[PDB]
RNA sequence: AUUGACAGAUUGAUAGCUCUUUCUCGAUUCCGUGGGUGGUGGUGCAUGGCCGUUCUUAGUUGGUGGAGCGAUUUGUCUGGUUAAUUCCGAUAACGAACGAGACUCUGGCAUGCUAACUAGUUACGCGACCCCCGAGCGGUCGGCGUCCCCCAACUUCUUAGAGGGACAAGUGGCGUUCAGCCACCCGAGAUUGAGCAAUAACAGGUCUGUGAUGCCCUUAGAUGUCCGGGGCUGCACGCGCGCUACACUGACUGGCUCAGCGUGUGCCUACCCUACGCCGGCAGGCGCGGGUAACCCGUUGAACCCCAUUCGUGAUGGGGAUCGGGGAUUGCAAUUAUUCCCCAUGAACGAGGAAUUCCCAGUAAGUGCGGGUCAUAAGCUUGCGUUGAUUAAGUCCCUGCCCUUUGUAC
């Protein structure tokens, strides 16, 4: 609930059809490498993820100028609230082991 | 708005920068390695480079 | 006897003379004023210095083909004094090994091989052949 | 002005022959090529080098104990 | 230029000596490596001397730059 | 797409990534029991094996984890879909590591065990493991607040020389 | 199938690489066929030389990391079901295996 | 709620920064507080890590015994020996550990092996071409360029694997006839040169290498950040590494003629190496080609050196600072001259006081060429080879270090 809605709710998106994120440590990325829909660069991704975080729906790992996201239960309830939807929904994972 | 970053960043030492401690001082360009040379030496043995003499 | 055989410095001096003999190489209108290189202080002493230059081009074209401007720089390269920084290579002039080629092309001493460059010629390699022989006949020395 | 053998040839160049005697020799590549077989060193100076004082060894024993 | 006289001049001499030993006599060949050694070693055995590594500290090898102390 | 970079450049590159790979992979599984990772590049595929103590730990809910940072490892390094997977793998011998211990002696120092039964313990348990012989030498302000170290150590020990490159792991 | 193929191994190790190609002849050699023997290149050395400090100021000193980078190559005249069943075997290394298909 | 805006004034600015006026995402906001976050801000005398130095030497340690009330000591030593606390030997010590050495890379030996169209080819065959290419009446030779594939022949040169190879092993001296030292044979003669490298230190350096980091400071009118502009290049002056010199063993001008280590585009954020052909005196320009490379650059046709030139001991054509005029490229931009070329200009300096540096073999020194940085790019450095000495082979005078005993009011 901040700043473009499309780019912000299309970062969101992102963030439940995978599990986890990256970006890199880069303000001045106008694009951002996966996503690239239009415009949504680095950063909006990279302060959205920092909220995320800092309301506790979204975990961490730093690592050589870069960022990952590994995104918490916690954090995946508040997407589908946020997204409004179904209580199945399938985020990542699922993955057939054997 | 637009002058936010406009200014050319191309080539020079401002530019290009460490692929860890991303400084911009000892810059190992070749092979395009382009850590710090602090950087260098912190993961010369696991990148594979390796003192022999 | 062969060229190869011969001592090349009194072989190329022969070879000039028989080019001013001819006389129908193409010196160009500078010759005069031209320097001959970024290397050098002067031009040079010998005022019929391009009959000399030719030779020594079409002497190396008998020994290593193939050689295009480029090559001739390299070839007629040597030290640069910057003055007071110190010294270096430098590629000798590009134009008067041009036009050098461009001469000897159009006595057919040389002619532009496939892979570029130039070759010497038949009709050319008789002519250093032949000098050779002269030199080889000067006397026992 | 130089070689002196360390206790890691010369503790070696004991024993060995302590125990082949028999089979070791004065001849040195003979004997350098049985402290290969007899016995299990990594190097190849130091084998070299243990066969030396081996066969500076058996020119003493061939003199008294 | 001069390394590569010193070469040669070795070359042929090595060569010679080797072609007589195996086809003239080895007789011959010791007659020959006689009057070519008691002349000079080098024109049969090589200089193993090499250009030795320059270390660091120091324009080449043994040499060192200049301390300034004061 | 067909580029092929240069032997030199591309031998430079891999050692790189499998570098800043394992930077990544000790920032995240240390408290995890981390090791090491072995990477190995196959015909369309690119296994790279973890190493760990803990690895129900990395694998995680049901396997989880492990599903989390192939993704993040595709996603990063530029890998298509379905051209890596994380094994993790089971250390032999834990003692015999030095990460390893370090690790745990890093843990046990944040936890708050004194410095020096932490550690005394640590150097006891790969000794006990069948080490040759070891070196813990712990830094910084232990006690007070000017700096100091410990050195506790143990054993058969070497620093000089080639062997070392081999036969000492030092973390 | 018989066309002239190209194997080319790659390593910075050495020992490795050399199994590596012995065990390509032999399954060449299994596989009754022609070979031409593992061709060296002249491996390259990969060097960087930096200062040991971090900063400027001790006595000044230099790392002098090196890289090698090792090249095999190896002819063979055969269709590609008996390459496969030869290149399949032989990886677990740091050996990067290249294999071209004609001439060049 | 109160994020984001063409005018036009203002502004440096085509900053919606501000004033006048527009109209806008539409749930962003603004204000507190908690609290963050960043910082090439402060602190290396708060720390980690990493270096450097002690300290390039032979040094260092506990166990168990013996000696002392003990701090401690012995082991770790009279002697000989060694580069070596390396060995021989003596012995209230015994048996161990680190260092040292072994080790790793390197260099030099392999007509022995394995080897090759990304090496050579290699000598052949000359299958030739090829034109008189030459000698020569003509045959037979000499010379390469190459044109060659593969159903020639290999591996001397090439590359690089695996082995070998020297160990003071051999002979003679000297030595408790031990450890070793000297000499000489054969042949590299223990000695090619690096790398790694102990214990305990230093309040050495580094907080400007780090998303290593404590504390402190700041934190929107910023010490965050970005844009413009300047500055780090400023010049009575003093010092340190450096280059170029002072000429004739030289200078120029032609000519002849030999290297080795590398590096290189199609990239982590925008670009490489360059042959050949034309254009230009030149710096360079414009065309086409090859090269992720033993494939192309590239037989890397380097310099000094060699060979003829002139000059003629004159601050002379030694020297090339200083400055004027023009021209090329790199760049978003080059003015405080980015570099480059051209003409012109033509300073000090005629080998350097006292002081001091570095160095013993393919070394010093000369000489060029690579890598590093690098859009533009070396007077630096880090590597490479090419040319190639004098002098020692010893000693503690100085400067220091290592052991012993001694004295010490430190
Ligand atoms: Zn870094």
């Amino acid at each position: 609930m901040l700043m473009p809605k499309k780019n912000r709710i299309a970062i969101y998106e992102l963030l439940f059809k995978e599990g986890v994120m990256v970006a890199k440590k880069d303000v001045h990325m106008p694009k951002h490498p996966e996503l690239a829909d239009k415009n949504v660069p680095n950063l909006h991704v990279m302060k959205a993820m920092q909220s995320l975080k800092s309301r506790g729906y979204v975990k961490e790992q730093f690592a050589w100028r870069h960022f990952y996201w590994y995104l918490t239960n916690e954090g995946i309830q508040y997407l589908r609230d946020y997204l409004h939807l179904p209580p199945e929904i399938v985020p990542a994972t699922l993955r057939r082991s054997r | 708005q637009q002058l936010y970053w406009s200014h050319p960043r191309k080539f020079g030492q401002g530019s290009r920068s460490c692929r860890v401690c991303s400084n911009r001082h000892g810059l190992i360009r070749k092979y395009g390695l382009n850590m710090c040379r602090q950087c260098f030496r912190q993961y010369a043995k696991d990148i594979g480079f390796i003192k022999l003499d | 006897v062969t060229v190869k055989d011969v001592n090349q410095q009194e072989f190329v001096r022969a070879l000039a003379a028989f080019l001013k003999k001819s006389g129908k190489l193409k010196v160009p209108e500078w010759v005069d004023t031209v320097k001959l290189a970024k290397h050098k202080e002067l031009a040079p002493y010998d005022e019929n210095w391009f009959y000399t230059r030719a030779a020594s081009t079409a002497r190396h074209l008998y020994l290593r083909g193939g050689a295009g401007v480029g090559s001739m720089t390299k070839i007629y390269g040597g030290r640069q004094r910057n003055g007071v920084m110190p010294s270096h290579f430098s590629r000798g002039s590009k134009s008067v090994a041009r036009r050098v080629l461009q001469a000897l092309e159009g006595l057919k001493m040389v002619e532009k091989d496939q892979d570029g460059g130039r070759k010497l010629t038949p009709q050319g390699q008789r002519d250093l052949d032949r000098i050779a022989g002269q030199v080889a006949a000067a006397k026992k020395k | 002005m130089g070689r002196v053998r360390t206790k890691t040839v010369k503790k070696a160049a004991r024993v060995i022959i302590e125990k082949y005697y028999t089979r070791l020799g004065n001849d040195f590549h003979t004997n350098k090529r049985v402290c290969e077989e007899i016995a299990i060193i990594p190097s190849k100076k130091l084998r070299n080098k243990i066969a030396g004082y081996v066969t500076h060894l058996m020119k003493r024993i061939q003199r008294g104990p | 230029h001069v390394a590569q006289i010193y070469a040669i001049r070795q070359s042929i001499s090595k060569a010679l000596v080797a072609y007589y030993q195996k086809y003239v006599d080895e007789a011959s060949k010791k007659e020959i490596k006689d009057i070519l050694i008691q002349y000079d070693r080098t024109l049969l055995v090589a200089d193993p001397r090499r250009c030795e590594s320059k270390k660091f500290g120091g324009p080449g090898a043994r040499a060192r730059y200049q301390k300034s102390y004061r | 797409m067909a580029v092929q970079i240069s032997k030199k450049r591309k031998f430079v590159a891999d050692g790189i990534f499998k570098a800043e790979l394992n930077e990544f992979l000790t920032r995240e599984l240390a408290e995890d029991g981390y090791s090491g990772v072995e990477v190995r590049v196959t015909p369309t595929r690119t296994e790279i094996i973890i190493l760990a103590t803990r690895t129900q730990n990395v694998l995680g809910e049901k396997g989880r984890r492990i599903r989390e940072l192939t993704a993040v490892v595709q996603k990063r390094f530029g890998f298509p879909e379905g051209s890596v997977e994380l094994y993790a793998e089971k250390v032999a011998t834990r003692g015999l590591c030095a990460i390893a211990q370090a690790e745990s002696l890093r843990y046990k120092l944040l936890g708050g065990l004194a410095v020096r039964r932490a550690c005394y313990g640590v150097l006891r348990f790969i000794m006990e493991s069948g080490a040759k012989g070891c070196e813990v030498v712990v830094s910084g302000k232990l006690r007070g607040q000017r700096a100091k170290s410990m050195k506790f150590v143990d054993g058969l020990m070497i620093h000089s020389g080639d062997p070392v490159n081999y036969y000492v792991d030092t973390a | 199938a018989i066309h002239r193929i190209r194997i080319t191994l790659t390593s910075r190790n050495v020992k490795s690489l050399e199994k590596v190609c012995a065990d390509l002849i032999r399954g060449a050699k299994e596989k009754n066929l022609k070979v031409k023997g593992p061709v060296r290149m002249p491996t390259k050395t990969l060097r960087i030389t930096t200062r040991k400090t971090p900063c400027g100021e001790g006595s000044k000193t230099w790392d002098r990391f090196q890289m090698r980078i090792h090249k095999r190559l190896i002819d063979l005249h055969s269709p590609s079901e008996i390459v496969k069943q030869i290149t399949s075997i032989s990886i677990e290394p740091g050996v990067e295996v290249e294999v071209t298909i004609a001439d060049a």
